[PDB]
RNA sequence: CACGGGAAACAGCAGUGAUAAAAAUUAAGCCAUGAACGAAAGUUUGACUAAGUUAUAUUAAUUAGAGUUGGUAAAUCUCG
RNA sequence: ACAGGUUUGGUCCUGGCCUUUCUAUUAAUUCUUAAUAAAAUUACACAUGCAAGUAUCCGCGCCCCGGUGAGAAUGCCCU
């Protein structure tokens, strides 16, 4: 599933 | 309204007379009857032996309430209501 | 009321016909509401202790007829004659208690067929009548159904070697319980 | 239906009543037809008529018209393994295209019956649950089983009340 | 080869035996009533409306069923006497898929004393309506198939719904539904309201109870009074095929006559009562040659 | 329930568990009849395992597989 | 719902109102809850006799085998149940009450008569 | 979003303050079922089971008050 | 909707508002008992007790159950 405002989070792949 | 009523009852057309203007047999399929032919009225004089021209898609005008309702689309909370005896 | 040994006497005596004569109990009943449409349900009960309240229903407001399934003239004036289906209480205007005994009595006496009502024709239950069958027909006994064995050999009850005891009280020894012998076989009633 | 010409063709049992099921392979269906000349009166009314009901039964497949553009009015349709069927209409009637339809791409009566008989028992007799699904809600809801509470209260000696005070007593 | 209820000959007997009425068989019900819907035609599609429901009567009267009382099932799968005190209710596991047929489902009960048994068949077929209801069948007997309450609907000429009850509650192997049966067919005899059951589905079913009990005198003496003789000889014929070695059927050979005095044949021979049957048949003679 | 997360309880944090007696002749008979049963229990479930490949093999590749695949390819040429 | 992990189990779905149990059986994601979605209901179990005392029992047999073919774990009480009917052998916890019931009634037989003498 | 920062967490059961026209017990048990762990007897579980409280709904009975009475719309007189 | 009240000295037509039906919450007045269902102001701040342990050490499990509707036109169906 996806929609047209994705928005591209970043921290949670930091965090990782 | 009274003036409507008696002046489209009175241009009510019968049976019979629909069999005389047609000289064919008018069949009443009950449906509590099964597929039992019962008739009804009976064409005094000639009969023709000559069928009603079957029309595949009939050109009637139908009333978008009558269609609505047979659909299943009415969900007033006035047309289901209990009332009293008549 | 001495009319409860034959309550359809009532039904048969001059005093119901020249009161009600053909038309039905309900006919001459009208049920005061607040406007144009009536509520959908009437009244629970107006025979509350022994105060007739208000215009009573049409079986509330003379005792003398009951409401049992021995009688079927005046239960047949609650059914619809073609249609075959119970009226409702706004149609007539009876209270909920009552209505509630007429479907009761009315169920019971279709039951004991006393009323007449529709019995749909209905197809046979199954497509072919086989008894032949192993799951209807007697299976050949086990081996150890006719011996009277247990049918799995660890189902009774066995001693243990007592090397095995000896090793298990090692193992659980200061957390022991006192062990005990083979079963009863039946078991007495108290 | 107070507007249009045949408001009939725009009621439920009209769209319900066409029988004309595509096989799984049948994926894009083409009409080409004509707007003059007497030889189209086949195709127009096929498409006046038919087309609705062939819709409703196939929702996943793509019907497109094309208007005036080959002067022998033709059906094209696009299976899935590339292959093309080209039917030629130029005299027969309404009734006859549909019949002829119904042969070369069409379901056997056999096949659909048995499709819909493997559906039944999908709504399995024997559950339980929403009345949605389901035709009984619980199993008080058959005769000699104990009743729902809700209805008959239940005897003093089996409610879980008086059985933990004689426990506790 | 013994007789059967499926045999090409008795079938075409009892066709023409019971008749065919169909203000009779398609009789308005007490159902919802929907408006009816009129159509006009000619003569010749007046009679193909009418042939259309001759093969609808006939779909509509396929008698049901008639077999002989079933055996009882006393099986026993397995024993488990360690199992003897723990529970004091029996428990009973159906089988349940839309694939297996009724008659091969494993209904198993696990009594008390911890036998592995099959059911029985009075609470096979309860198991089996519980998890597969359908339309007219009470999980308990009902009320209605009591002594009392049948001799209220005899009373009343309720002999064909009885016979409908019958079929839709009961088994027709069963022993309730045989009894039921044979009690219905033997108060009709007494009252002798075999007008009731003329185009009924269930008319086979007394005429084949009939002639295996050797009971032909009341059916026939009705029959003719009736003024149906060509279906009478035929009752008459079939008592031949179902009681071969017997003086009647050796004086059909005998004899070797046809009409009438076939049944002339068997009021002299094996009636039990012959002098009513034939006055009657002379009654029917005379009145028929008056009106000839 | 509680979560990862939350703290545990005070009054509860000295104790560990409390394993209860055993009776030595009835948990070694206890014990062989489990041994037995899980091992019943197992063929068993293979046994139903090897019918499912079956049926599987019969709806993927079966002989009435082929016939209809073959019947409505005759019937489309 | 969209879990980490889990196993297919076979287990027992309580229903009914208050003093009135009633189970299904059902076949569904171990981590889901109790009450929640399944994949497939097999049958039923009615915990109470009715007037003929008997307890129903239903089972989806070529069903259920299907499950256990393809690796679902089963609960304590459906063991037990499929053992009463035969499907399986007896659960050996089945067999131990009942030898504690024997005992426990064998001791209250020989305390009452000791009081009695 | 949560490396970090503000900051120091009941949107788990029960309960409290503030606030709102909105008012359940700071209770019992793992006997049933469900989940976790153990080979196993078994243990934990405010999920749940059985209870406490409230006309919020439905039923039965042991229970009698409220509203309305110009018209639409069932129903009144005497005084102020 | 089977419709009803209301424009005007008055009739017809067009056109609003409202009545009559059913469900929920709060409030007023009133209240005897039993059973079942349900329990609902607030994503505001929270005292105290409890809600994840099991197990011959390893390990496995630890918003999984449960709670809420803040957020997002989010989505439903489907590959
Ligand atoms: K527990
Ligand atoms: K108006
Ligand atoms: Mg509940
Ligand atoms: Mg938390
Ligand atoms: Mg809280
Ligand atoms: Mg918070
Ligand atoms: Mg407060
Ligand atoms: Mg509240
Ligand atoms: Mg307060
Ligand atoms: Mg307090
Ligand atoms: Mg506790
Ligand atoms: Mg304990
Ligand atoms: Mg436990
Ligand atoms: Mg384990
Ligand atoms: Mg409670
Ligand atoms: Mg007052
Ligand atoms: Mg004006
Ligand atoms: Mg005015
Ligand atoms: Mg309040
Ligand atoms: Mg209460
Ligand atoms: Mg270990
Ligand atoms: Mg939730
Ligand atoms: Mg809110
Ligand atoms: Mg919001
Ligand atoms: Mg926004
Ligand atoms: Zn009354």
């Amino acid at each position: 599933m996806a929609r047209k405002k994705v928005r591209p989070r970043l921290i949670a792949e930091l965090a990782r | 309204l009274t003036r409507g009523l008696f002046l489209g009852l009175s241009r009510q057309e019968t049976h019979q007379q629909l069999a005389d203007k047609k000289s064919l047999h008018v069949v009443e399929f009950r449906e509590e009857c099964g597929p039992l032919p019962i008739v009804v009225a009976s064409p005094q004089g000639a009969l023709r032996k000559d069928p009603e021209p079957e029309d595949e898609v009939p050109d009637i005008t139908l009333d978008w309430e009558d269609v609505k309702a047979a659909q299943g689309m009415k969900r007033s909370v006035w047309s289901g209501l209990k009332r009293a005896a008549t | 009321s001495p009319y409860k040994d034959e309550p359809w006497k009532y039904l048969d005596s001059e005093e119901y016909q020249n009161r009600y004569g053909s038309r039905p109990v309900w006919a001459d009943y009208r049920r005061n509401h607040k406007g144009g449409i009536p509520p959908q349900r009437t009244r629970k009960m107006c025979i509350r202790g022994n105060k007739v309240a208000g215009n009573p229903c049409p079986i509330c407001r003379d005792q003398k007829l009951h409401v049992d399934f021995r009688n079927v003239k005046l239960l047949e004036q609650f059914v619809c004659a073609h249609t075959g289906i119970i009226f409702h209480a706004p149609y007539t205007g009876v209270c909920m208690k009552q209505h509630k005994k007429l479907t009761q009595a009315i169920q019971k006496a279709r039951d004991h067929g006393l009323l007449r009502y529709h019995i749909p024709q209905v197809e046979p239950r199954d497509l072919d009548f086989s008894t032949t069958h192993g799951a209807v027909s007697s299976t050949p006994p086990a081996p150890t159904l006719v011996s009277g064995d247990p049918w799995y050999p660890w189902y009774s009850w066995k001693q243990p070697p007592e090397r095995e005891l000896s090793r298990l009280r090692r193992l659980y020894q200061g957390r022991l319980r006192e062990e005990s012998g083979p079963p009863p076989e039946l078991m007495p009633e108290v | 239906p107070m507007k249009g010409r045949f408001p009939i063709r725009r009621t439920l049992q009209y769209l319900g009543q066409g029988d004309v099921v595509f096989k799984d392979s049948v994926k894009v269906m083409t009409v080409n037809y004509n707007t003059h000349g007497e030889l189209g009166e086949g195709a127009r009314k096929f498409v006046f008529f038919n087309i609705p009901q062939i819709q409703y039964k196939n929702p996943w497949v793509q019907i497109t018209m094309f208007k005036n553009m080959t002067p022998s009015p033709f059906l094209r349709f696009y299976l899935d393994s590339g292959e093309q069927v080209l039917v030629d209409v130029e005299s027969k009637s309404n009734k006859e295209i549909v019949e002829h339809i119904r042969k070369i791409l069409g379901k056997n009566e056999e096949t659909l019956e048995k499709e819909e008989q493997e559906k039944k028992q999908l709504s399995h007799p024997a559950h339980f649950g929403p009345r949605k699904y389901c035709l009984r809600e619980c199993m008080c809801e058959v005769e000699g089983q104990v009743p729902c509470p809700g209805l008959v209260p239940l005897p003093k000696e089996m409610t879980g009340k008086y059985k933990a005070a004689l426990k506790a007593t | 080869r013994k007789p059967t209820f499926m045999d090409e000959e008795v079938q075409n007997i009892l066709i023409k035996m019971t008749g065919l009425d169909l203000q009779k068989i398609f009789k308005p019900a007490l159902q919802e009533l929907k408006p009816p819907t009129y159509k006009l035609m000619t003569q010749a599609q007046l009679e193909e409306a009418t042939k259309q429901a001759v093969e609808a009567a006939k779909v509509r009267l396929k008698m049901p069923p008639v077999l002989e009382e079933r055996a009882p099932i006393n099986d026993v799968l397995a024993e488990d006497k360690i199992l003897e005190g723990t529970e004091t209710a029996k428990y009973v596991f159906t089988d349940i898929s839309y694939s297996i047929p009724h008659r091969e489902r494993f209904i198993v009960v696990r009594e008390p004393s911890g036998t592995l048994r099959k059911a029985s068949w009075e609470e096979r077929d309860r198991m089996i309506q519980v998890y597969f209801p359908r339309e007219g069948r009470r999980i308990l007997t009902p009320v209605i198939f009591k002594e009392e309450n049948l001799q209220t609907m005899y009373s009343q000429d309720q002999h064909v719904d009885v016979l409908n009850l019958c079929v839709a509650q009961f088994e027709p192997d069963s022993a309730e539904y045989i009894k039921i049966h044979h009690h219905t067919y033997e108060d009709i005899d007494k009252c002798g309201k075999y007008d009731l059951l003329r185009s009924t589905r269930h008319f086979g079913g007394m005429a084949w109870y009939f002639v295996n009990k050797k009971k032909i005198d009341g059916l026939l003496i009705d029959q003719i009074q009736r003024d149906l003789v060509s279906d009478a000889t035929s009752l008459v014929h079939l008592y031949h095929i179902l009681h071969p070695d017997g003086q009647s059927a050796q004086e059909a050979k005998k004899q070797g006559a046809e009409g009438l005095h076939l049944i002339k044949v068997f009021a002299k021979t094996e009636a039990q009562k012959g002098a009513y049957i034939e006055l009657t048949l002379q009654a029917y003679q005379e009145a028929f040659i008056t009106h000839s | 329930r509680k979560t990862r997360h939350d703290p545990p309880a005070k009054s509860k944090a000295g104790r560990v568990a409390t394993p209860p007696a055993v009776d030595p002749t009835e948990f070694f008979v206890l014990t062989e009849r489990y041994r037995q049963y899980r091992q019943t229990v197992r063929a068993l479930r293979l046994e139903f395992m090897s019918e499912v490949r079956k049926k599987l093999h019969e709806a993927r590749a079966g002989v009435q597989a082929e016939r209809k695949a073959q019947e409505d390819a005759a019937e489309h040429r | 719902r969209a879990y980490r992990g889990g196993h297919l189990t076979i287990r027992l779905a309580l229903g009914g109102c208050t003093n009135r149990p009633f189970y299904r059986i059902v076949a569904a994601h171990s981590k889901c809850p109790r009450d929640g979605r399944f994949v497939e209901q097999l049958g039923s179990y009615d915990p109470l006799p009715n007037s003929h005392g008997e307890k129903l029992v239903a089972l989806n047999f070529d069903r259920i085998r299907h499950w256990i073919g393809c690796g679902a774990h089963l609960s304590k009480p459906v063991e037990k149940l499929l053992g009463l009917s035969g499907f399986y052998p007896l659960h050996p916890m089945m067999i131990t009450n009942a030898e504690r019931l024997r005992r426990k009634r064998a001791r209250e037989v020989l305390l009452a008569s000791q009081k009695t003498d």
